[PDB]
């Protein structure tokens, strides 16, 4: 009875399949893939952020030169300068007039915002998708368990053992190269660590926040201070992190395909509705009811009464139930034409009980399996009027 | 309280103790963090 | 304590959202046609504008500023 | 002069290309890919290790039953037992004879060796390969820098800017699924977290060492203690970590293809000699010598004298150097037929100086570019006798 | 007080028992196909072996 089932990847709607175990009473499913969070394999390549030209205070030798050296600070720009007369609080102070030397030095450093407000590149591989699958199973009526997709993983949470996927729809909405910012995720071809052109994205490129080493192509060019005054002309491109916040591109949670949402959290891409998942469950046999205890319902009749050719469960149909015992009777349309809101219907001794459903074909000729009794609920449906609210329960469009 | 060379100190370049370096209009909340050379 | 743009005027058409819209400030609107064809849109809106969106069968979503994202069945 | 060069991926041998900048004197390369450490993108999926059936001490109620409950310990096996008479230091102690109840409970727990002696699964993606490329460049004579492969990354360590790859030979010797053990790495299709059949590999499956939760399919089955004595029959498969150490498979550093070595270190696969790498360098123009300062060497003659048709630099050839000035003269065979040990040859006023080389064609008709002067060093070579030592410098086998 | 070998791993196939097996010591396994064709088997197993 290990109920294999191909199953559409779509998040917010149950998939009430039916266990046709030969010998005992069938049992309905209710498989709602409440989430499709993905979490691909990734690598933190480098944080970037806007620089801060945290200038070390220049040297001023008063009569003669002060040769600079290339200190190992990131992008340590330093250039000796002569021909000053530095006004500092008493007019000038160095008594020479051309031998007055000024050595400006400036290096690039991570902002304090780099720790917290920072873009973040990644080389993104495929990884392994997940889900908090609820099944309000059978008469168990509950399990809300986190699972995987790889087609040999069980998750014995509740009582049922369930194996999912691998899904066929391998579209990772993440591209190979991704930039990430706070919550807005950008599938951007970031240039690389170690290379980013100044002004362009990644002018600062630190491996992480702690990493004292980095790559700072900022085109930081010191110029001589003017007219014998102490200061430090640092001529520099404002960061490619400054832009990339107001001349950027749009976020993947606003431009992705096939229906995904995003988080700066394990780097999941939630709820990506695409393709199917070959899902298979091993039910606990204890949860089964033996066949000789559920009422046999045959010699019945089914008919629509007001079929709504729609998404919400507007389709209805009375069923002239013709039972033997009285009790519950799980139901399902093995044809995917009709999706039913009721998993189970209570029965007195051969009464009648309408259920709700939804279809996509004008003439819904769908079988209905009322606990081992098939029936065609043939009829005709009506279009609605009022179509602006969230996503459907029908999801069965085909040739009609 | 350090004193440095303010760039347009009312008239022109004076040496104000409140000489402004490291202006940071990088947050969002209408706020700027500033450093005077003066230590109030 | 942060921003919020005035609510939209939702208007139905056949697989199409007319939206007479009227913000306070320039608002970046954007959408995601949830087909594997994404077909997104972006436009800062400061001038009030009646816009349009060819919604598909499976759904679209709609982001009136930092107001939360909406979603829509257009069968 | 940004000297693009396709370049074979092979670790322990320089690649002394030649900079043919039009206008100034050429300069030799010496590019030795000292390492090819790989570091693919990976994910720690679960540690495994051998269990320890760290039995909690059973209950013994003396007259009547003690119902057990399913405590949440990993693989918490517990089974009530009656019909005992437990000999404990005074003969039995419970005065009944069948109402004597014994409740055995045992759960699975990580060994103390699990922290330290533990296999380790991974889902392995491709990542990004690296190298500590030495170039004893030109007259610079040194840089030993760590680089990347992605074909826009420079590494300005030394004075030269160098861009490497991407390599064409994307064989990650790691498979998708890998198990890892101490240093021996196994490209094993580990079953998964959460599933591993008892006895088989991964009977214990802990996410990490700290992770108190795990999956312990050990088939732990308690049996009743014998003949009224206190003890705990735990019947259990010795671990699939016990086997997998003496009925395992061989390690990827002993079964890989295309020439790799391995470490339990960043999970690199060193020195994978396969394919080519499109490498391109931007030399410092200061390092160039202008053309009007090196001797012009033309009106020369070249000939082998004892060519060794071999790997070690056994091939030799005098060259009747016909110089103008006297000094150094970088050399290279632009044809890949001949690989030369000498990058540079000193020259007096039109002397003669033999160099060493190695070839693969019986009639080596290779050009030799002695600092802008080509020459065919045609001749014939001799096979050696003594072939059992490490790897060659020739690496140029073709149709001969 | 006497011997006992670790339990087998029963595995189903079509009219066929795969048995991944893993003893402590050399264990004489044997069977009896209950047809009037006996077709028995004997083999001491000390090395773990998947049999059929």
């Amino acid at each position: 009875y290990e109920h294999t089932a191909v199953m559409p990847n779509k998040v917010g709607i149950p998939y009430k399949a039916l266990v046709e175990r030969p010998g005992y009473a069938p049992v309905h499913l209710q498989i709602q893939l409440v989430n499709t969070r993905i979490i691909p394999s990734t690598n933190l390549e480098y944080i970037t952020c806007k620089y801060k030209t945290k200038v070390p205070s220049p040297v001023v030798k008063c009569c003669g030169a002060t040769q600079c050296t290339s200190k190992p600070h990131p992008d340590y720009q330093c250039q000796v300068f002569t021909g000053v007369y530095p006004f500092m609080w008493g007019g000038a102070y160095c008594f020479c007039d051309t031998e007055n030397t000024q050595m400006s030095e400036a290096y690039v450093e991570r902002s304090e915002e780099c720790s917290i407000d920072h873009a973040k590149a990644y080389k993104v591989h495929t990884g392994t998708v997940q889900a908090m699958v609820n099944i309000t199973y059978g008469s168990v009526s509950w399990r809300s368990a986190d699972v995987y997709v790889n087609g040999e993983t069980p998750a014995k949470i509740g009582d049922a053992k369930l194996i999912i996927g691998p899904l066929s729809s391998a579209w990772s909405p993440f591209d190979n190269k991704v930039v990430v910012y706070g919550h807005e995720v950008y599938n951007y071809d970031f240039p690389e660590y170690g290379t980013g052109k100044a002004g362009s994205f990644g002018d600062l490129q630190s491996r992480t926040s702690t990493s004292n080493d980095l790559y700072a192509n900022t085109n930081l060019k010191l110029q001589r201070p003017q007219a014998g005054i102490v200061h430090t002309p640092f001529t520099q491109a404002p960061s490619g992190f400054e832009r990339w916040k107001r001349d950027k591109g749009a976020p993947l949670n606003d431009v992705a395909p096939f229906g995904c949402s995003i988080a700066l959290e394990p780097l999941r891409a939630e709820n990506c509705a695409v393709g199917s998942i070959p899902i298979s469950i091993d039910i606990p046999d204890a949860a089964f009811t033996r066949i000789s205890e559920t009422p046999t319902v045959s010699d019945l009749e089914c008919k629509i009464t007001e079929c709504t050719y729609a998404s919400d469960f507007g389709g209805i149909a009375t069923v002239a139930y013709k039972s033997s015992k009285a009790g519950n009777c799980p139901i399902h349309s093995p044809s995917g034409v009709a999706v039913i809101k009721e998993n189970d219907v209570t029965l007195a001794e051969s009464g009648s009980f309408t259920f709700h459903f939804s279809t996509a074909n004008i003439h819904p000729a769908f079988k209905l399996q009322v606990c081992t009794s098939a029936v065609t609920c043939k009829g005709d449906c009506k279009p609605p009027k009022d179509h602006i609210v969230d996503y459907p329960a029908q999801h069965t469009e085909s040739f009609t | 309280p350090y004193i440095a060379d303010c760039p347009n100190c009312g008239h022109s370049r004076c040496d104000s103790p409140i000489a402004i370096e490291e202006v940071r209009g990088d947050a969002h909340a209408g706020v700027i963090r500033i450093q005077t050379s003066a230590m109030f | 304590i942060a921003t919020l743009a005035p609510e939209p005027l939702v208007e139905h058409k056949h697989r199409t959202l007319i939206l007479h819209l009227h913000p306070d400030h320039p608002t970046l609107l954007t959408t995601r046609s949830l087909g594997s064809d994404a077909n997104p849109t972006r436009q800062w809106i400061e001038r009030p504008t009646t816009v349009n969106f060819t919604v598909t069968g499976e759904g679209l979503e709609y982001t009136w500023g930092n107001h939360p994202p909406k979603r829509v069945w257009a069968q």
